[PDB]
RNA sequence: UGCGAAAGCAGUUGAAGACAAGUGGCUUGUCGUUCGUUAAAAUGGCCUCGUCAAACGGUGGAGAGAGUCGCUAGGUGAUCGUCAGAUCUGCCUAGUCUCUAUACAGCGUGUUUAAUUGACAUGGGUUGAUGCGUA
């Protein structure tokens, strides 16, 4: 249907961002993956996804890391071989932007320790 | 001698063999210094094994050489670990393998009927 | 303490590769249903990681073909699921009394 | 929330035989 | 697991006189060591579950491509009414 | 009929029944006897390939 | 359509372990290979394979024994001037002697003490030694004639069985025996101590297990014993004086098996820890020293080597060995560390046991006494046949329509109607006396219910009846190698059949007139027969791979320049091709195949231009397609106008000898 | 390769000549060759010199093991059953309860803060693995 679509308009030549947009649209886990084994090949996928997650790292939207950890889970048979030449560093500083969340869930399963307590202590002086 | 890669003296030092270069390949010659005793020299791929010439340059790349106080015989080490024992009279080789790495010295005994090797293994 | 001694000498002296390549559905099974065991503990489950890590690196086709290892990965999913739950409810507690300094 | 996405961006970085009987076709 | 909600309990409650004695980490070392090396190797084992994850997912998608088609592929048969009608001897008996 | 046909098999077969305190065997056939070799003594071929396949030289 | 291909691996035809290999003649290396020489192989199933090592080993014939019959030791006897014997002992009491033409023992000699374990021959050849479980070395008098064989003289008894046995000379016999020991007797006639044991030797035995000495050769040129035994050490012995020389603690496992060259400036050892070692003597220093050094190792084997044999004559110097995995390894004598090697296949079908019929898409295949027929489809199996009054098979045909099965071996035959219940099949069988009396080779069904015989002695039947056949001249070595004019070969459809004998004659035969019009017309052994009824031709193929047609009522233009036209795959082949047939669509392009590879040659056109018995020796007198991407092949057929049938096999603890770990 | 912190941050990967193989050239690959740039594999693995038994002194332990269907908290199954719930006195886990040569592990006792003694002719020969069943 709308996977369809968004297929077809991601398989012909253009529209990358509007097609991870539409993919985004309905949203299947089942679809996110059939959408995955469908294709034969991607029109650079990784690439633009690099550059998504690279400007975004900390976003809501679970849509296109979904999309990453799915296509890194079925086809890193194949990305680590499509290409070498910008895809190095597009690895390289993906990573680099992913690598300081975990430099920095330490301080906020910290912070989550802090708040409980506060919370806690907070409900239990209630006042009688 | 006019172009040597590697070159060995006998325990007496009566005789002292080396290697040549000189052309398909390398070349071996042993020469007795003190007297013209004897001097002989062959193309060592009479040496090598047949199935040295399709597998890697380690195992025909010679990395030392040893002979004893005769002249019969001659231990060629490999860099691929092994040892060849060749016969200086008539060119039949034997192989000595336990170096699992590559083989680094070699001696003879003065009888000759003992061989020393040491390598990257400290044995 | 000798299971563990005897992993971390094959891991820090040769390979964990050499010591886990001739392997098969039966030979695995003892390696994987210690790790089961050693993934609670902490002072085996560095070693634990990486060798589970490892034997998954150059096994996941016979996780494809025995369905009677794929049970074990998914006992040590769980495993590894009530560990990192406990290794995180460590780190909050571990900032809330940080908090009572 | 935060924690949240830390844990799953933190997951993305650590994540970055013969039959008996064939039938095939040949050269005529 | 079940104790820990005892130690929370009581920083909770006991939050002025443990922030009023001088040397907390001196006086309940064996804590702050026991959770040092209990959240240490979280890393470690997010970089486990996100490799042991990754790969059982991986076969739980490629063997649920294909789930129903062992319910019914084992037609397996054994020596049949074929091996009474081989037996020749048994075939000249009966 | 499950439980007793290689009874029936080998009861048939075999010769040499008793009578009493005889027993009568039977001759066998030129056909076989110059047909073919007698057979293995399977004793002794069981002991060499037993042999070759003992436990001391760890086979696999 | 194009090709659609059945690559079947439902036959799991298995051979069984080579257990003694054997040459025809002795080395003689300063002399040219003769005509006459035979390797012979001794499977552990019972069945004796004889090979002739020109072109590429081709397999000339082969022995097969029935149920529970095996073959532990074979030694061949060639007197000067008469013919080839061949002697064997089984798991038994008995030797026995076959006669090479009809493939039957024409000799059960029962030894007269227990159940022999080693045999070998007298030099000269006129008496043969038995090396029995109770201790007995028994002579057999030999030179009465090829058939008839004496007792002469049970040597002086022992306790522990005695498990190889070897002849220094016509004089003494010298024997390993299962308590350790090496024992010297004296078989000189005509002496004092004759038949008493003259010297014992024992070897250093193993500390926790008994100690068993498994092979002893004689070393003529210098003065020695070789012996191996179950430590995998492998000892020289000095002969007079009766002493070890020297030892080397050589193998890791027993030495089952060593042999040495004709000068003895080599001895070649094997055993169950799979690795050939070499013990050399050929420097001056070592012959005027009498030193042996351990000179060289090789790792060619999978699991076993249990025979080992060597051959050296002026073009052939090879030592082949073979052992539990069920392959032949051919090395070279005096270039064995340095030389290559061929490992033979498992299998070379010179003898089929598979074959289809294109009606009901069925495909019968008979392993050891027992048949299997399954149909496409997928496939299933829709009969079998275990019949167990039988105890050896042999060749076997089913009728067009797929009405009647014939199976076949040298005693008897016996034919069953089959017809199709459904998901199974009803097979009865159909009486006739005849056919329960006589010997059967070749059966290949003229019609729906004629059938041609070729019968192991030489006669060509016609039932359901006599075929004139000329004879052949008889020369040396049709007199030495007692088989070669024997009918290997018959290929029939449509009252016209041709049959072949391995002297390179090839007559066809007429089934009306049964008259012959001969067509020998060749040079060597003859490898395949296909009739082609376009062209009115016959195709033959011999050892050298060479393809010659002919025509009926000598070769045609498109043999004339299709013979030195041919493909460099067919000049570089190593595998005979076993069978030809011809397309189904097409009845002029024919369609053939060995056991590594399928070919197919076309009619008319013809392409532009531009470790073996190799010597001077003579042979036994005194569109163009090609794949190998169904190489360990058993056999190929047809089916209707589009599709294939490639029926191949398929695969036990060995001594682990790792492979570096990284 | 450079700067670095253990993270990372910038840079890449040319040329000549000779030789080998394949089909004088052409292609490919090497180099105990030179100039410039900051720049996986030859079946091939580690010595003897004395073992065994019983203690003793420090050091670690996830304790090595066996029960009680005894308590606390759970996870879950077979068959029937609308559920309610029945029988299996359902099973498994963790903790608790009870007991043992601290059963477990390691280093040391030649002098050390500490802590040891004793057996044995440390050989040769014949069987010993085809002699064996409690499964």
């Amino acid at each position: 249907n709308i996977l369809s679509s968004h297929l077809e308009a991601n398989s012909t030549e253009i529209l990358d961002d509007l097609m991870s947009g539409s993919w985004t649209e309905p949203e299947i886990k089942k679809f996110i993956l059939t959408k995955i084994n469908t294709v034969d090949h991607l029109s650079k996928i990784f690439l633009t996804i690099s550059k998504s997650i690279t400007q975004n790292p900390w976003n809501e939207e679970n849509l296109l890391p979904l999309w990453l950890k799915w296509l890194l889970t079925l086809k890193s048979g194949e990305l680590n071989s499509i290409k070498d030449k910008h895809t190095k560093k597009n690895c390289k500083h993906l990573k680099s932007a992913l690598r300081s969340s975990e430099e920095i869930l330490p301080v906020l399963l910290g912070i989550q320790g802090r708040l409980e307590m506060l919370r806690r202590q907070a409900k239990l002086r209630e006042d009688l | 001698w006019h172009n040597v890669i590697l070159s060995n003296i006998s325990s007496n030092g009566k005789l002292l063999a080396h290697m040549c270069k000189d052309v398909e390949h390398k070349s071996i010659s042993v020469v007795s210094l003190f007297d013209d005793s004897v001097n002989l020299s062959f193309p060592l791929g009479s040496i090598l094994s047949s199935q040295t010439q399709s597998l890697s340059y380690n195992t025909r790349y010679v990395s030392s050489m040893a002979i004893d106080n005769m002249g019969q015989q001659l231990a060629v080490g490999f860099a691929s670990g092994v040892i060849s024992i060749v016969s200086l009279a008539d060119l039949q080789i034997r192989l000595l393998k336990w170096h699992i790495d590559s083989v680094l010295s070699l001696s003879f005994s003065h009888d000759g009927s003992y061989l020393l090797s040491g390598g990257w293994e400290k044995v | 303490e000798l299971t563990l001694t005897v992993l971390q000498e094959l891991r820090k002296r040769g390979k964990v590769r050499v010591a886990l390549y001739g392997r098969d559905e039966s030979t695995l099974e003892p390696l994987l249903n210690w790790c089961l065991k050693g993934i609670e503990d902490v002072r085996s489950a560095s070693i634990v990681a990486d060798w589970v890590a490892v034997v998954l690196e150059l096994y996941g086709n016979t996780l494809e073909s025995s369905p009677v290892l794929q049970e074990l990965m998914i006992d040590l999913k769980t495993k590894v699921r009530h560990e990192i739950h406990k290794s995180k409810e460590a780190q909050r507690i571990e900032g809330m009394l940080q908090l009572l300094t | 929330k935060q924690v949240e996405i830390a844990e799953r961006n933190t997951e993305l970085w650590n994540l970055i035989a013969l039959p008996t009987y064939t039938m095939e076709y040949l050269d005529i | 697991g079940p104790l820990n909600v005892w130690v929370k309990w009581c920083l909770i409650i006991h939050g002025g006189y443990l922030v009023s004695i001088p040397n907390l980490m001196s006086t309940l070392s064996s804590l702050h060591s026991t959770l040092k090396r209990r959240s240490d190797l979280l890393p470690r084992l997010l970089a486990l579950d996100a490799r042991l994850d990754c790969t059982i997912n991986k076969f739980k998608t490629l063997n649920y491509e294909a789930g129903d088609i062992h319910s019914s592929e084992p037609v397996v048969e054994e020596d049949e009414d074929d091996v009474e009608y081989n037996e020749e001897l048994d075939d000249a008996g009966l | 009929i499950k439980t007793k046909k290689r009874k029936t098999l080998k009861n048939l077969r075999k010769d040499s029944v008793k009578r009493g305190k005889f027993r009568v065997q039977l001759l066998s056939t030129t056909q076989d006897s110059k047909t073919l070799p007698p057979k293995k003594e399977s004793s002794i071929i069981r002991s060499k390939d037993r042999w070759l396949n003992r436990k001391a030289l760890n086979k696999g | 359509e194009r090709m659609i291909v059945h690559r079947c691996r439902f036959v799991d035809f298995t051979p069984a372990t080579i257990t003694s290999l054997a040459f025809s003649h002795k080395s003689n290396i300063n002399k040219l290979t003769p005509s006459d020489l035979r390797l012979a192989i001794g499977r552990s199933n019972g069945n004796i394979e004889i090979w002739n090592p020109r072109n590429n080993w081709f397999q000339e014939m082969v022995i097969e024994g029935g149920k529970d019959r095996s073959i532990e030791g074979l030694c061949w006897s060639n007197v000067n001037g008469e013919s080839l014997r061949l002697f064997s002992i089984g798991g038994s009491t008995v030797v026995t002697e076959w006669d090479l033409a009809t493939g039957l023992p024409l000799r059960n000699y029962d030894c007269n003490s227990g159940v022999i374990w080693s045999i070998s021959i007298n030099d000269s050849q006129d008496k043969l030694s038995v090396g029995c479980d109770n201790g007995t070395v028994v002579l057999i008098d030999i030179s009465g004639g090829p058939g008839v064989l004496e007792h002469d003289t049970i040597l002086m008894r022992q306790e522990a069985r005695v498990l190889t046995l070897a002849w220094k000379k016509d004089d003494f016999v010298i024997g390993g025996c299962s308590d350790g020991r090496i024992r010297i007797w004296s078989a000189q006639k005509n002496d004092e101590n004759m038949g008493r044991l003259l010297h014992t030797m024992k070897v250093d035995k193993a500390k926790k297990e008994s100690t068993l000495v498994w092979s002893v050769i004689y070393l003529p040129r210098t003065d020695q014993i070789a012996s191996g035994d179950s430590t995998g050490s492998i000892k020289f012995w000095d002969f007079q004086f009766a002493t070890l020389n020297q030892s080397f603690k050589a193998h890791d496992a027993d030495v089952l098996c060593l042999t040495t060259d004709t000068d003895n400036n080599y001895v070649f050892s094997a055993g169950v820890d799979r690795k050939i070692f070499q013990f050399s003597q050929n420097t001056n220093k070592s012959q005027k020293n009498n030193r042996w050094v351990n000179s060289s190792n090789r790792l060619l084997h999978g699991n076993d080597i249990r025979a080992i044999c060597a051959y050296q004559s002026k073009g052939a110097d090879f030592l082949v060995s073979g052992g539990v995995e069920k392959t032949l390894v051919i090395n070279s004598l005096t270039s064995f560390s340095n030389g290559n090697y061929r490992k033979m296949p498992t299998v070379e079908p010179y003898s089929k046991n598979v074959l289809v019929n294109k009606e009901q898409r069925l495909v019968v295949s008979w392993s050891e006494s027992t048949v299997k027929i399954w149909t496409m489809g997928n496939y299933k199996l829709v009969c079998k046949l275990t019949l167990k009054d039988d105890q050896n098979i042999s060749t076997c045909s089913l009728s067009p329509d797929g009405q009647v099965l014939v199976v076949g071996r040298p005693s008897t035959t016996k034919v069953f109607h089959l017809q199709p219940v459904g998901n199974k099949l009803k097979v009865t069988k159909l009486d006739n006396d005849l056919l329960l009396r006589t010997s059967t080779k070749l059966v290949k069904f003229i019609d729906n219910s004629k059938i041609v015989i070729c019968s192991c002695e030489d006669d060509v039947f016609i039932v359901d009846q006599e075929v004139e056949l000329l004879e052949v001249t008889s020369t040396k070595s049709s007199i030495k190698v007692p088989y070669i004019n024997r009918i290997n070969h018959l290929e029939v459809d449509q009252n016209i059949a041709v049959i072949s004998r391995g002297c390179g004659v090839v007559d066809i035969l007429d089934l009306k007139a049964r008259i012959s019009k001969p067509l020998a017309r060749l040079n060597n052994f003859i490898t395949a027969v296909h009739i082609n009824t376009s062209r009115k031709s016959v195709v033959v193929i011999t050892a050298d791979n060479k393809i010659y047609e002919f025509n009926m009522n000598v070769l045609t233009q498109w043999s004339k320049n299709n013979t030195d036209n041919l493909p460099k795959e067919w000049k570089t082949l190593k595998e005979n091709c076993v069978g030809i047939f011809s397309d189904i669509e097409n009845s002029s392009r024919l369609w053939f195949w060995g056991a590594t590879w399928i070919s197919r040659i076309d009619f008319d056109v013809d392409f532009p231009i531009n470790l073996t018995i190799t010597d001077e020796s003579n042979f036994m007198n005194d569109h163009f397609f090609f794949t190998d991407k169904y190489k360990p092949l058993l056999f190929v057929d047809l089916i209707s106008s589009n599709e294939l049938a490639i029926i191949e096999r398929n695969p036990q603890k060995a001594f682990i000898q790792p492979k570096l770990v990284f």
